RNA sequence: CAACCCGAUGCAAACUGCGAAUACCGGAGAAUGUUAUCACGGGAGACACACGGCGGGUGCUAACGUCCGUC
RNA sequence: CCUCCUAAAGAGUAACGGAGGAGCACGAAGGUUGGCUAAUCCUGGUCGGACAUCAGGAGGUUAGUGCAAUGGCAUAAGCCA
RNA sequence: UGCCUGGCGGCCGUAGCGCGGUGGUCCCACCUGACCCCAUGCCGAACUCAGAAGUGAAACGCCGUAGCGCCGAUGGUAGUGUGGGGUCUCCCCAUGCGAGAGUAGGGAACUGCCAGGCA
């Protein structure tokens, strides 16, 4: 029922976070069960509407990358310590 | 505990022969049985090995456990040794008291050949 | 040996019976007897310790060993290594006969018996008391008597609960609480 | 005066009998194969070969030990 | 009102269950460098250095202050 | 003379910069062989005040390791013969 | 040789701790007496002399339990070498190396030689 729209991710190293952060976006990491844990890029004001909802605590993620829908779920988050900016999250392939 | 402290004490020699690097022979004992055993400088590898469990060498013996026994056993070990070719292996035994059993037979031993 | 037999044919027969225990030896069974005398008066004098040791001997079959200093305390003023007391280790036939001798006579005559505690132990079985009135025992005889001393008396037992001393107790009757 | 304190010689240097591999005031390394120990808690070669050091022990103690050419 | 105490809540130039990059030492390897490396011998000169960047001691985290290791 | 910082994960590295001990000692407090293993709390205890020592449980070196300190010491470098 | 048990090495909290269960075929443990091998700062305390009297119980071997505890990614974060910039107490930029904690995941370890019994 909830809408998610991801890019590839090319780029690794605090360099590539740099800058993903600064061009208003952040990168994201899937991992959990044998197939290989991948790193996805994710926007800024967007992820920040999306995670704005209450329900996302309790709600599976529906991750549509390269033309495909996979069921996944946050266990944990990375928030910026004082800024309200999310520069990094994590996500399990539930 | 009495197998812990046994241990603990056979270790002094036990790791003191390691830097040596020669065959070591030991025996361990027990009431109801003797065994014995010539382990190789590496630690891991034994030429001859005796048990007065197994009957082989209990045949002649009235009981499993006894003086008689562990000097059988003693003697036993020493000859099987000394047909091997062990070549002046060293003593350690397994940190018991040199007073009774194990006593008679390292001179078992030492009588069948050896300059131990 | 006296004891023993006696001890194996009715003692175990009854607690196997009560404790419905599968294993023979699961009944209790006793290590030895401790007979410590730890006054703290041995300050003042050495010669009471000799005394109380020679007749602690006298009684047993054994001479207790002096116990040293564990750790001193400025306030009370004790110094590291200087004997106190001494305590007698009794085991085998000495323990055996010396135990049946007490609990012959010694314990019923005693003023103001108002009976031993089943409550007091350790944690696990060991019954460590103190009585007074050392003259309770009967060789300790008014000749040799030096002055009204008391005594530390532990069973060591196998077991490793309270319900094994209760057990223990009741195999010896236990008169009353 | 300051004392000389540390490994004198490391992990894959070639030694020589008779050369001290670390000078430590306690017992930070124990002696292994083809190494001594001191009266001052120094450790020195017997032998001569390549330098090695492992973690071994109940408390993951470090051991000094020398593999011969 | 308040010890020991569970959660903690702050600090440690002489705290570390854990723990970097640099700097030092050993081995192997392509490449470049007029051997740029070491030993011996002859000859010296200098023996109040100044300023600035880097990370600090100190001063009142005021001063073009004070002293460090490196450049 | 020695121990710890300033002193920047090698050593060393300055200030009338920052904190301390000693001129010792053993013929045993050394060696060898065989054995053993703390401070700390609770339980009962004429004397016992919680704070002489005593028997049991845990603890696992915070004890001790001669001097001030540092680093090590349980295989003990600590204790007995 | 398939299994249980014991001895001799490695590895040193993936081997550890708590809890439930199982074990005497072999092995191991338990026991009295010890005047004899050996000894008590008393004690047969420990070791040693006889073996099973019987048991598998304290202890010990083993199975389950992911409870405690332990190991621990990818990624990200703090940090930092190099050159530069700024509003130069410090921050950022291009670039290289990269934490710890925690997540996923792992696991009730595994392994070399010899001996007894159960086939």
């Amino acid at each position: 029922m909830f809408t998610i729209n991801a890019e590839v991710r090319k780029e690794q190293g605090k360099g590539a976070s740099r800058r993903l952060r600064a061009a208003n976006k952040f990168p994201a990491i899937i991992y959990g069960g044998k197939e290989a844990p991948l790193a996805i890029e994710l926007d800024h004001d967007k992820v920040m509407n999306m995670q704005a909802k209450a329900e996302f605590y309790s709600e599976v993620l529906t991750i549509v990358v390269d033309g495909k829908e996979i069921k996944v779920k946050a266990q944990d988050v990375q928030r910026h310590p004082y800024k309200p900016k999310l520069q990094h999250i994590d996500f399990v392939r539930a | 505990d009495k197998k812990s402290a046994r241990i603990r004490r056979a270790t002094r020699a036990r790791r003191k022969l390691q830097e040596l690097g020669a065959t070591r022979l030991v025996v361990h004992r027990t009431p109801r049985h003797i065994y014995a055993q010539v382990i190789a400088p590496n630690g891991s590898e034994v030429l001859v090995a005796a048990s007065t469990v197994e009957k082989a060498i209990a045949e002649q013996l009235k009981y499993t456990g006894n003086k008689d026994a562990a000097a059988a056993v003693g003697k036993a070990v020493a000859e099987r040794a000394l047909e091997k070719g062990i070549k002046d292996v060293s003593f350690d035994r397994s940190g018991f008291q040199y007073h009774g059993r194990v006593q008679a037979l390292a001179d078992a031993a030492r009588e069948a050949g050896l300059q131990f | 040996a006296k004891l023993h037999d006696y001890y194996k044919d009715e003692v175990v027969k009854k607690l196997m019976t009560e404790f419905n225990y599968n294993s023979v030896m699961q009944v209790p069974r006793v290590e030895k007897i401790t007979l410590n005398m730890g006054v703290g008066e041995a300050i003042a004098d050495k010669k009471l310790l000799d005394n109380a040791a020679a007749d602690l001997a006298a009684i047993s079959g054994q001479k207790p060993l002096i116990t040293k200093a564990r750790k001193s305390v400025a306030g009370f003023k004790i110094r590291q290594g200087y004997p106190i007391g001494c305590k007698v280790t009794l085991r085998g036939e000495r323990m055996w006969e010396f135990f049946e001798r007490l609990i012959t006579i010694a314990v019923p005559r005693i003023r103001d018996f108002r009976g031993l505690s089943a409550k007091s132990f350790d944690g696990r079985g060991n019954y460590s008391m103190g009585v007074r009135e050392q003259i309770i025992f009967p060789e300790i005889d008014y000749d040799k008597v030096d002055r009204v001393r008391g005594l530390d008396i532990t069973i060591t037992t196998t077991a490793k609960s309270d319900e094994e001393g209760r057990a223990l107790l009741a195999a010896f009757d236990f008169p009353f609480r | 005066e300051a004392k000389r304190l540390g490994v004198k010689r490391f992990g894959g240097e070639s030694v020589l009998a008779g050369s001290i591999i670390v000078r430590q005031r306690g017992t930070k390394f124990h002696a292994g194969a083809n190494v001594g120990c001191g009266r001052d808690h120094t450790l020195f070669a017997k032998a001569d070969g390549k330098v090695k050091f492992e973690v071994k022990g109940p408390k993951n103690r470090k051991f000094i030990s020398i593999e011969a050419e």
